């Protein structure tokens, strides 16, 4: 009934803040996070932080419906999930090696963590969309100046923030790209948006509704997602449950019940619409 | 004997189209708008269409997404199937018999008739608490099908918010989108005017927009966008009031739930979800 529950920051998803001047307010859930003492050593701390957005509301939602009540926690070890040497990492790794209860973020359903976890029925429409700066003409991820990059003289730049579905997906259907990407790396989203408008980077492969809600949400609206914000590779966001998870079916459930009652619709409304 | 899983399916193109076989029992030589053969199966469902008449079964030849799909969950978990087609021809909603039962595909997967439902299935609450849904191959919304000519600002115009004569609108009985308005308030101005005029089949409300005999069509959009594209005299009104996905239907204790999935996701990610679209749901321009 008292679940540990991981996630991962990722504005709108998930949004990490400091607790105030006592304790978390607001749409505000608590969320330890722990922080290593130094580098040398695995003695650490759980800090209290505060943590809301658009997935924050599903997980608040989700308790008060389905009747748990949670111990939030923010990932340390990665990011969303990796297979390493058959060692899964981030929040998947969490769910596997029964760290965590569920795993909720924006994490992506795909074939290879299915294998290993359950995931809630989607409720985010996701995949890969290519952002650019408006201007950029490319058809999609198959234009052979991504598929062929050396074609092109000079050579067309283009990256992707690593260790996630997106570079899975391209490692695994187009290895002359990954292979051409790397040199291109990103640390994260920031990074490449600046990159982008400062001319250092010609185009960021990312996760279509974080690259969706980027290009709404951008300052003179000069970044932008390739065909009228086109998902390549389509999936969806999905709550990450241990295999064989009780937990499963009352999810499910509530997350159709959640789309049908509007009661997502205005969580899309409240946390994703833009501008632009 | 037998490991041959009972599949059931409906007509609703371009994801099932339904055509008879030839005088020898087999189907016609087709090829795509690329030149590759079109994939055909038999589907033994009934020929008189009339409600509560003798269903007496026949072969027909089966094709469109949903049977390629299903050729493709067949061939990578490798698996034999028999496709049949809905002996009612509904989708499936939970009617008062005190006691409850399913009608459609619904019915007849939750009855042992079908092992697995390869079709247009709307996931929602209701079919979910019963069977279990794949993960989507497919998300589309509702949308508003009309007669080329007939103005309609959306789902919130003044001729559907509040209903008369001179605008009849209607939807498909015992589906998800009939499940939609009957669960919801908001609504309830709109399905007590929609039950009086309900279709038994997609394919005859489309027919009675054609005939003038019907002004607005609430239903699904990858069915709709899809007609509208195909037949140049209708035409799709709004945006898309509410989204839903389509999922293949089992039982909930059905041991293929797990590896259904996996295909779909490979089948996504692998962009052959993105071939099938392509080859099938995006044609054609007016
Ligand atoms: C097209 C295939 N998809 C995308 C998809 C399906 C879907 O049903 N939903 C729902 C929804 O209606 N859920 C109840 C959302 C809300 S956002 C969303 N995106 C897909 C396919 C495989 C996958 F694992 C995830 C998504
Ligand atoms: N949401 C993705 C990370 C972002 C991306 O790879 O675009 C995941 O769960 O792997």
């Amino acid at each position: 009934n008292h679940l540990s529950i991981v996630t991962l920051e990722e504005a709108p998803f998930v949004i990490v803040e400091d607790i105030d001047p006592e304790t978390c307010v607001r749409n505000t859930v608590p969320c330890r996070k722990f922080v290593k003492i130094n580098n040398s050593t695995n003695e650490g701390m759980n800090v209290k932080k505060c943590c809301k957005g658009f997935c924050i509301d599903i997980l608040k939602k989700l308790s008060r419906t389905v009747k748990f009540t949670y111990d939030l926690y923010l990932v340390t070890n990665g990011k969303h999930g990796k297979k390493v040497n058959n060692v899964w990492n981030g929040m998947i790794g969490e769910v596997v090696y029964q760290r965590a209860v569920m795993a909720v973020g924006s994490l992506t359903i795909n074939e290879e963590r299915s294998e290993v976890v359950d995931f809630s029925v989607p409720f985010v429409e996701t995949g890969i969309s290519v952002m650019v700066s408006r201007g950029t003409q490319v058809t999609g991820l198959s234009d052979k100046k991504f598929q062929r990059p050396h074609d092109y003289s000079p050579p067309f730049r283009f990256g992707t923030v690593p260790n996630g579905s997106t570079e899975r997906n391209i490692r695994n259907n187009y290895p002359y790209m990954h292979q051409y990407m790397t040199k291109f790396n990103q640390k994260g989203v920031e990074d490449a948006l600046v990159s982008l408008k400062t001319g250092k980077l010609d185009a960021f492969i990312y996760d279509a509704a974080v690259l969706n809600y980027k290009a709404g949400r951008d300052e003179g609206c000069k970044l932008v997602t390739i065909g009228s914000g086109y998902i390549f590779a389509t999936t969806g966001y999905g709550i990450a449950l241990q295999k064989g998870s009780p937990w499963k079916r009352q999810i499910d459930l509530a997350l159709l019940q959640f789309v049908g009652d509007g009661e997502m619709e205005e969580l899309e409304t409240l946390w994703l619409t833009g501008i632009c | 004997m037998s490991t041959r899983l009972k599949i059931v399916t409906i007509h609703q193109e371009p994801f099932v189209y339904v055509k008879p076989t030839l005088s020898d029992g087999t189907c016609k030589e087709e090829f795509t708008v690329n030149g590759d053969p079109v994939k055909k199966v038999i589907c033994t469902g009934p020929n008189d269409t009339s409600p509560g008449s003798p269903r007496h079964t026949v072969p027909q030849c089966c094709y469109g997404f949903c049977i390629d799909l299903l050729i493709k969950l067949a061939r990578t978990m490798n698996f034999t199937y028999e496709v049949h087609l809905v002996a009612d021809g509904k989708f499936g909603t939970q009617e008062r018999v005190n006691k409850k039962e399913w009608n459609g595909m619904m019915g007849e997967l939750l009855s042992g008739q079908a092992d697995m439902i390869v079709a247009p299935l709307t996931i929602n609450n209701e079919r979910a608490q019963y069977i279990e849904f794949s993960k989507p191959f497919k998300y589309q919304g509702l949308t508003i099908l009309v007669k080329k000519g007939t103005r309609i600002t959306g789902i919130n115009d003044p001729r559907l918010r509040n209903p008369s004569d001179k605008f009849i609108y209607a939807t498909v009985k015992q589906s998800s989108v009939d499940i939609y308005f009957r669960r919801q308030v908001e609504l309830s101005t709109m399905y007590r005017h929609m039950e009086k005029h309900n279709y038994e089949s997609a394919a005859e409300a489309i027919q009675a927009v054609r005939d003038n005999k019907l002004h607005a069509f609430i239903w699904d959009s990858a069915v709709l966008e899809f007609e509208a594209s195909q037949k140049c005299d209708l035409v799709t009104t709004g945006e898309l009031f509410f989204r839903s996905g389509f999922g293949i239907g089992m039982r909930k204790d059905s041991p293929w739930k797990q590896n259904v999935s996996l295909s779909i996701l490979k089948s996504h990610e692998n962009g052959f979800m993105e071939d099938l679209d392509k080859t099938w749901v995006r044609y054609q321009e007016c």
